[PDB]
């Protein structure tokens, strides 16, 4: 009798999932894994609490919306979502997926890859973006914690509660002054807050990871933006007025401008025993001016991936994503309301 | 973490 506890709070998904285990929390969820007495297999279950504040609401809204409407291999599904019949008794959200063995956080922290093992893994995060990107969607938030693997080394991307249609203008305010557990794998012109930036700040992130992959150590971390320009500038070098294209602040601008001169540290220095077609798709990801980033499709086939590079297996969205209406400018007790009506499928009735 | 032998993908590409 009773519903099951996990770490000391709550989780009511039975009687369909039972038998509870712990797995881990991020920033905005606590995640477990269960047995499913419908399907007969071990899931995922991230519950989240967001309906006291706007911006949990919003990460709520944003993932559920787009992952109920993304199928592909390489990024999360979503299967059931469990909450409260009414409106008034929903305070929790139930998100249930597949099961997944771990994340590229945690594998890197401990565990040393080969050339190879990071050379897949590269071309799967790729395969995924490339769908997201296809849909006119941005991920906002890669990093190696949302990077799932399973055992038979697939890998999916998950929490995509920043995610948002690639609107090429819209001004997303407060995202940067928002918690997250860490930024840093975020690009330069997001971190100085240059409205209308472009699918490219996906692929500064998956520079990131990929340099992590390499090193199992972050290449920019910092105790916030401004140390870690500092970390950025000192490995590639000092920006020029045309790099700063994408910088609109001017204070910012000229700070950047103003600071003394860097070289650039070569990447086999940095990365002495490192694949040095990796170290090339790695300096082609990494290059400060947004606009000058390679693309998703064109690094899917550069030289270092072409053991699995194949555009008759790399699917893409049949149509770009729209999104119903503006869920950044509303109070939230209506994104309460659109939270329900996007679950209410998955009620046992509807 | 296998050999990526075992992996679906890999062994779709091993075609
Ligand atoms: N389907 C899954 N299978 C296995 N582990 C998962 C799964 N989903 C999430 N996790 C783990 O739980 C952690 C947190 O999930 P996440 O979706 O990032 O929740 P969050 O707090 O909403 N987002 P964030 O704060 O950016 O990490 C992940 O880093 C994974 O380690």
């Amino acid at each position: 009798a009773g519903p099951e506890m996990v770490r000391g709070q709550v989780f009511d998904v039975g009687p369909r999932y039972t038998n509870l285990s712990y797995i881990g929390e991020g920033a905005y969820g606590m995640v477990c894994s269960a047995y499913d007495n419908v399907n007969k297999v071990r899931v995922a279950i991230k519950k989240i609490s967001p309906f006291e504040h706007q911006t949990y609401c919003q990460r709520t809204l944003r993932e559920i919306k787009i992952l109920l409407r993304f199928r592909h291999e390489n990024i999360i599904g979503i299967n059931d979502i469990i909450r409260a019949p009414t409106i008034e008794q929903m305070k929790d959200v139930y998100i249930v997926q597949d099961l997944m063995e771990t994340d590229l956080y945690k594998l890197l922290k401990t565990q040393h890859l080969s050339n190879d093992h990071i050379c897949y893994f590269l071309y799967q995060i790729l395969r995924g973006l490339k769908y997201i990107h296809s849909a006119n969607v941005l991920h906002r938030d890669l990093k190696p914690s949302n990077l799932l693997l399973n055992t038979t080394c697939d890998l999916k991307i998950c929490d995509f509660g920043l995610a948002r249609v690639a609107d090429p203008d819209h001004d997303h305010t407060g995202f940067l002054t928002e918690y997250v557990a860490t930024r840093w794998y975020r690009a330069p012109e997001i971190m100085l807050n240059s409205k209308g930036y472009t699918k490219s700040i996906d692929i500064w992130s998956v520079g990131c990871i990929l340099a992590e992959m390499l090193s199992n150590r972050p290449i920019f971390p910092g105790k916030h933006y401004l140390d870690q320009l500092n970390h950025i500038l000192g490995i590639l070098g000092s920006p020029s007025q045309e790099d700063l294209n994408c910088i609109i602040n001017l204070k910012a601008r000229n700070y950047l401008l103003s600071l003394p001169h860097k070289n650039k540290v070569p990447w086999n220095r940095l990365f002495p025993n490192a694949d040095s077609k990796a170290l090339d798709l790695l300096d082609k990801m990494l290059t400060f001016n947004p606009h000058k980033r390679i693309e998703v499709e064109q690094a899917l086939a550069h030289p270092y991936l072409e053991q699995y590079y194949d555009p008759s297996d790399e699917p893409i969205a049949e149509a770009p994503f729209k999104f119903d209406m503006e869920l950044d400018d509303l109070p939230k007790e209506k994104l309460k309301e659109l939270i329900f009506e996007e679950t209410a499928r998955f009620q046992p009735g509807y | 973490l296998s050999s990526l032998a075992a992996s679906s993908l890999a062994k779709r590409r091993q075609q």
